[PDB]
């Protein structure tokens, strides 16, 4: 099969700002008919992919002129000159010349942003949860620029570990933020032993870590 | 208005078989060369089948090859897709497609996940996560909905019906140690609104038909 090799693996961009995507193919795209082809596919979180560049140039009827599509042979070049919020996501080019149509492995754009500080939520656990054996402690971060963050959980202020687990939002389509959510799982026992549980969230937005507590 | 409306993903086990379907509308269905793509977990897309106008040409990539069944039904302008024989790698989730030309696909279902495993179905419980002073920031207010151990993916979560959508995050699914999924759900609103507006979590998990409907409150 066609080998399709993607570069950059990820490229972090800032809106209105040029991005660039090259494409290589394994074997010369040109059909017989004359015709190479090409396409370039965007995929936005959570949404399946969509058509932007097809016949290595050719513009989908729903994408603007700010892609552009180029290249002959084995290589080929994605360009956008105004990057958009809207356009963060994975790009994969696609050779249909050859049977099987093969594409690339996916290139992330990734839209750089002023920094954004979270808000930080903390959640109990549910009095429908303690009844069954099992309590969740939820800490939530909402809308914060850039992705690294910390998330430390303190049981009485002894620091824990090995009993929690983090989740992080894609890059939102329209602010660029990110959303996380740290989930502490402990027994009904080991949860109505300890008083006081604790979130302390370092991120480069903060005026300096901070922790939201609550006392069982 | 384009639409490709799949439905049958699910979950079966290692040699097991199931059965896609992709009802089309707003085009020519006869008309049209109709594909299959699937996407693995954080892999990027590749090809399954296709089948051109008249049905005479079907195409299978190899490792689907004497396995997987490609078919149309024109007067009902649908596509299925018959998998025998599944293997764990056969786990992605499946798009099908129109191809005008060469695999430009321009028009796209909302996909349907297959997930091939030997591990039971568990329909997830669903606690709130109500609201207080220690959901409060500023002059907002954050509720949610914890859908803890389930299994397999996907769950789908909504607010009041899918009239909320501002403010709302849902999570990616988290494997737990145990093997099973969990995932919240949260929205901001203003802290102002809690004890006037209501707020419900609709939670589905079709592998275990489990439709719950989940009011958060103070
Ligand atoms: O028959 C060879 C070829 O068929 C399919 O690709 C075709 C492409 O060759 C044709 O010219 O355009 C249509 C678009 O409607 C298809 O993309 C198979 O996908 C391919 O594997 C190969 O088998
Ligand atoms: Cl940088
Ligand atoms: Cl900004
Ligand atoms: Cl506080
Ligand atoms: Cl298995
Ligand atoms: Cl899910
Ligand atoms: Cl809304
Ligand atoms: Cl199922």
């Amino acid at each position: 099969d066609v080998v399709m090799t993607q570069s950059p693996l990820s490229l972090p961009v800032t809106l209105g700002q040029p991005a660039s995507i090259s494409c290589r193919s394994s074997q010369s795209l040109v059909y017989s008919d004359g015709n190479t082809y090409l396409a370039w596919f965007q995929q936005r979180p959570g949404q399946s992919p969509r058509r932007l560049i097809y016949r290595v140039s050719n513009r989908d009827s729903g994408v603007p002129d700010r892609f552009s599509g180029s290249g002959s042979g084995t290589d080929f070049t994605l360009k956008i000159s105004r990057v958009e919020a809207e356009d963060v996501g994975v790009y994969y080019c696609l050779q249909g010349t050859h049977g099987p149509h093969t594409f690339g492995q996916g290139t992330n754009l990734e839209i750089k942003r002023t920094v954004a500080a979270p808000s930080v939520f903390i959640f109990p656990p549910s009095d429908e949860q303690l009844k069954s054996g099992t309590a969740s402690v939820v800490c939530l971060l909402n809308n914060f620029y850039p992705r690294e963050a910390k998330v430390q959980w303190k049981v009485d202020n002894a620091l824990q570990s090995g009993n929690s687990q983090e989740s992080v939002t894609e890059q939102d389509s329209k602010d660029s933020t990110y959303s996380l959510s740290s989930t502490l799982t402990l027994s009904k026992a080991d949860y109505e032993k300890h008083k006081v549980y604790a979130c302390e969230v370092t991120h480069q937005g903060l005026s300096s870590p901070v922790t939201k507590s609550f006392n069982r | 208005e384009v639409q490709l409306v799949e439905s049958g993903g699910g979950l079966v086990q290692p040699g097991g078989s199931l059965r896609l379907s992709c009802a089309a509308s707003g085009f020519i269905f006869r008309d049209s060369w109709m594909t299959w793509v699937r996407q693995a977990p954080g892999k990027g897309p590749e090809w399954v089948a296709d089948i051109n106008q008249g049905g005479s040409h079907k195409y299978y990539v190899d490792s689907v090859k004497g396995r997987f069944t490609i078919s149309r039904d024109d007067a009902k302008n649908s596509l299925y897709l018959q998998m025998n024989s599944l293997r764990a790698e056969d786990t992605a989730v499946y798009y099908c497609a129109r191809d005008p030309e060469f695999g430009a696909l321009d028009y796209w279902g909302q996909g349907a996940l297959v997930t091939v495993s030997s591990a039971s179905t568990k329909g997830p419980s669903v606690f709130p996560l109500a609201p207080s002073s220690k959901s409060t920031s500023g002059g907002t207010a954050a509720l949610g909905c914890l859908v803890k151990d389930y299994f397999p993916e996907p769950v789908t979560v909504s607010w009041n019906s899918g009239a909320l959508t501002s403010g709302v995050h849902t999570f990616p699914a988290v494997l737990q140690s145990s093997g099973l999924y969990s995932l919240s759900s949260v929205v901001t609103v203003p802290s102002s609104s809690l004890g006037t507006q209501t707020y419900i979590c609709n939670v589905n998990h079709k592998p275990s038909n489990t439709k719950v409907d989940k009011k958060v409150e103070p």
